[PDB]
Parts: structure tokens; sequence; C-alpha cells
């Protein structure tokens, strides 16, 4: 499903992403908006064999498991299939074991290009969480 | 499915440091975040820090940058490392992964600078007078002893009911226990009743009749 | 660091009925709260994740709800091996810390304790120390006063005490009470006693013995 910003918005926030780690809500909705413009389902394959899956494009070279890669880790222990749902309960259960690491939210390429510095509250911003 | 255990010395003396290693099997140790956890006397839980996949590790501020945590080369392990430790050190210590799932079974570490010392034992005999009730009950104490553990058995195990031994209590520095047995007062001391104290640190076992 | 506290610190309850336990934090976590379930012996178990994600292998009984500052661990008709101690922690925030605890207890009818007191043995007189131990057995619930008095004076130092954990079989309690002296000063006193005040009764319980009388 493709979410509308405020909906992810209280999605994410009922999920706890907000000041998890320091990291505003506004940090997660915009990495979620340029990284899969709130596309539950969106996949991108990658130069090697690893693919980008979820809200957050996890790659399945260290994240999840999806059959098909190479030196895969598995490190959230989850299907990469799962990080495709409607409901992002597992996405954000794995976003956050990914930024619980040194280089935080860097992890996610989009968010540092495109959110990383900016004044990411602006994309909470009219909505009425 | 992962499993995990501790090791190290259960005994660590003041100032010196404090080193405990965690074996993992189920799961590759680079492949993975782990945790450290201690349980203090207590029963207080503190949470002492973790590593995660680019090597990065966060400390618990509460330990004044005195922890270490590393992973091994190739053995499948990670360690724990206390600079400068303090009876304030004394506890349980766990590792577990990360996602608190699963627990190493946990191992006990004591700071202390004190020595070695059986202990003494003493048979603890009803005050003098009446048969002042229908049962009656003995004990014995075990005082001075170091390190921990003692192991205390009645009549070499064969009085188990009625039986009533207290968790060790730190005195003067050392270790002092004590434990009580009830039985029908026309028994004692008709049929005897003996304290068996062992106590592993010093190879010593005595035996002292009621 | 974000502070988590626990209350009430113990509960008692009796097997067939429900209860709730609270967490609450001095600042929002979100749904950043884990709740464990630890045993003597053993290590902490995860019981719930992210304050209402059940756990595989965990019975369904139990359960967890609320957010931000307040939740709530449900453990739904209470079976015996459910208790011991249960835990809640924070990984909102760096440092990761947990809650002080809350104690989960048998519920049975209260009981007065046995109380038995024992002077110094000879040996150990013999070494130029002197303990006056008291056993007070048995007793439900653990909330208990025992205190120490040589020559009606009542006396503070040198007491040391131990209980023993709920007990398995009759779910009571039991307590140990020493009074430590050198042989010095014991034999410089006439009488010891050992006085417990418990709720089952307004009438202490008072043993007590005199210096080589009977």
């Amino acid at each position: 499903k493709v979410f509308g910003r405020c909906e992810l918005a209280a999605a994410m926030k009922r999920h706890g992403l907000d000041n998890y780690r320091g990291y505003s809500l506004g940090n997660w909705v915009c990495a979620a908006k340029f990284e899969s413009n709130f596309n539950t389902q969106a996949t991108n394959r990658n130069t090697d064999g690893s693919t980008d899956y979820g809200i957050l494009q996890i790659n399945s070279r260290w994240w999840c498991n999806d059959g098909r890669t190479p030196g895969s880790r598995n490190l959230c222990n989850i299907p990469c299939s799962a990080l495709l749902s409607s409901d992002i309960t597992a996405s954000v259960n794995c976003a956050k074991k990914i930024v619980s690491d040194g280089n935080g939210m860097n992890a996610w390429v989009a968010w540092r290009n495109r959110c990383k510095g900016t004044d990411v509250q602006a994309w909470i911003r009219g909505c009425r969480l | 499915e992962v499993q995990l255990q501790e090791s190290g010395p259960s005994l660590v003396k003041p100032s010196q440091t404090l080193s405990l290693t965690c074996s993992v099997t189920g799961d590759s140790i680079t492949s993975d975040y782990w945790s450290w956890i201690r349980k203090f006397p207590g029963n207080k839980l503190e949470y002492m820090g973790y590593i995660s996949y680019s090597g990065s590790t966060y400390y618990h501020p509460s330990l004044k940058s005195r922890i270490s945590i590393t992973r091994d080369t190739s053995k499948n392990q990670y360690y724990l490392q206390l600079n400068s430790v303090t009876t304030e050190d004394t506890a349980t210590y766990y590792c577990a992964r990360w996602e608190m799932d699963y627990w190493g079974q946990g191992t006990s570490v004591t700071v202390s600078s004190a020595k070695t010392t059986a202990p003494s034992v003493y048979p603890l005999a009803p005050v003098c007078g009446d048969t002042t009730g229908s049962s009656v009950t003995l004990g014995c104490l075990v005082k001075g002893y170091f390190p921990e553990p003692v192991t205390l058995t009645w009549n070499s195990g064969s009085l188990s009911s009625g039986v009533h031994t207290f968790p060790a209590v730190l005195q003067s520095d050392l270790y002092t226990l004590s434990s009580s047995v009830t039985v029908t007062s026309s028994t004692w001391p008709s049929q005897s009743i003996t304290c068996n104290v062992a106590h592993p640190a010093s190879s010593t076992k005595v035996d002292k009749k009621i | 660091d974000i502070v988590l506290t626990q209350s009430p610190a113990t509960l008692s309850v009796t097997p067939g009925d429900s209860v709730s336990l609270s967490c609450r934090a001095s600042q929002s976590i979100s749904n950043n709260l884990h709740w464990y379930q630890q045993k003597s012996h053993e290590s902490p178990r995860l019981l719930i994740k992210y304050a209402s994600q059940s756990i595989s292998g965990i019975p369904s009984r139990f359960s967890g709800s609320g957010s931000g500052t307040d939740f709530t661990l449900s453990i739904n008709s209470v079976e015996t091996e459910d208790f011991g101690m249960y835990f809640c922690q924070q990984s909102n925030s760096w440092p990761y810390t947990f809650g002080g605890g809350t104690k989960l207890e048998i519920k049975r009818a209260d009981a007065a304790p046995t109380v038995s007191i024992f002077p110094p043995s000879s040996e150990q007189l013999t070494s130029g120390g002197a303990s006056v131990v008291c056993f007070l057995n048995n007793f439900y619930p653990k909330d208990i006063n025992v205190k120490w008095k040589i020559d009606g004076s009542e006396r503070q130092n040198g007491v040391l005490n131990s209980w023993t954990d709920q007990d398995s079989k009759d779910s009571t309690y039991s307590m140990s009470s020493t009074l430590t002296l050198t042989k010095d000063e014991y034999e410089r006193h006439n009488s010891y006693t050992c006085e417990a005040t418990h709720k089952t009764s307004t009438s202490p319980i008072v043993k007590s013995f005199n210096r080589n009388e009977c």
C-alpha cells in the first residue's frame, strides 16, 4: 500500500519511532518519502544480488532473507517478504535494530542525501498527531 | 536457535580488572548485536552495554568508561572487561543477544580482597530446660568463611524435611550463614542429628553433632 | 537517564486470579518497553517486546498494553510457575534502563512465626566469639519486626538478618537473626532477648534466656 504522509506519520508514531534513539518522527517520515515514496512494496535490485524491500528499503544482503542473495546474513531474522506487508511492524522492528548501530540513520543513503541536516519537522507539518 | 554461556574467574580483587567470556553457538558473532547485563545482589538489573555490526559499541555511562566490549577474531566468542572494580561490582553477569531473546545462564563474580578462610562450624542446641513443646528445632552456625559457597546438610542428607538454610550474609569481610532443622522432640537426642558443612575453596568438610 | 518505576514492589496473588503489573517511565518512550520474567538461579526471560508484541513460546495468558509513560503487563489466570520477579526495560534512549522490579508471590493465610533462640556455643565461646541466634520460621506475610534486647536495653549494632525465599510448598517465609558480640561483652550482660512482632498478633513473640541459668 501507499501511505499518505500524515497517515505514515501517525503510523510510525504509534510504532514508536518518534524520538527513537534521538531521531525525530520527521526524520523517519522524510526517509520513507525519499526511500520508497511511502510504498510498502517498493523493491529495488542492486548491482550485486541484494534487493531493498519495503517502505524503508531494507537490504537483503544484511538485514533480511530473500533466498537469492549471496552472503546474506539476515540480521533481522525475518523473510524479506515480511518487509513488504501493509502492516509496517516488521519494517519498524528491523529499522530500530539498524539505527541502533553507531552510524544511526546514515545507514539509509536516501536519508543522508535528502533529509539529514534539513528541517525534517516540516514532514509532519499539518498533521494532527 | 542460538545458545550463549559466560565464563571467567568467580573472584576478582579490588582495583584488578574483571574479565568474562561469552561463547556463542547457533549464530555467527560478527553477524549480530551482542550484550552484557549484570544483576546486583539486591536483584536490581543494569544494562552494561552492547556492540553492533559496524563494530561500534555503546557503554553505560554508569560504568564511567571502565568497560570494554570486544569480539574475538575467529572463535565466535565476545568479551567483557571491566577495570578498577570494587565490591560494588559484585554481581551475576549475563551476556545476551541484543534481541533480548537468548541469554546465557549467567555467572557470579565477587570483588573482594579477602583470603580463603575455612568456616567455623558451631552446633546450636536448644536453651537448657524442660520439654517446652511437641517439636524441637536445632541449628547449625557457619561463620567466618570465604569465598562462597558452602554446602550444608543434616545427617548427610538423610534429614531434609523441616530444614531452613538461610542465604549467606557478609560479616566483618567474611561470610556467615546458618541452618535450622525441626523434628519431633522425642527423637532428639535419641536419634542423633549431625550438621555437615563442606567448603570447596578450602577443601574442608566438617561434622558437628548437635 | 530514563527512570522506570514499578509499583507495587510486591504483589500477592492466588492461583486462578489475574493480576496487572505497572511500569511508568520518567520520560515518554512510546512503545519501546519490554517485559521480562526472572526466576531464582535463572536469566531473565523475555515475555513481551515493544509494549504489546507477543513472544513465541510465551503462554498467551501474558499480555502487555500501554504507551508513552504508562505500561501494563497482564497475567490472566495466574498459575503456580508464574511466580517470581518481573522487570520492564526501555530501549528508546541510551542507556537502556530497567525498572526496579515487581515480585509476584503466592497468597496464603497469614501465619505466626515459630521463634527459637540459641545461646553462643561452647566451642565459639572458647574462641572469644559469641553469637546469639534467633530463628523465626514458617510465617506469612513476609513483613516482620524483630528486635533484640540485652538486659531490657534495645541493641541495634552487631545484628544481621537473613530471609529465605517463599517456600514452594507451604508458601511461607523463614527468617534468621543473629546477634554477634565478643566473649568479652557477652559475659558482661545477663539476659538476651529475641522479640518479634508480626501481623498475626498485637502481642509480640518473646524468646529469651539468662546467662548460665535454665
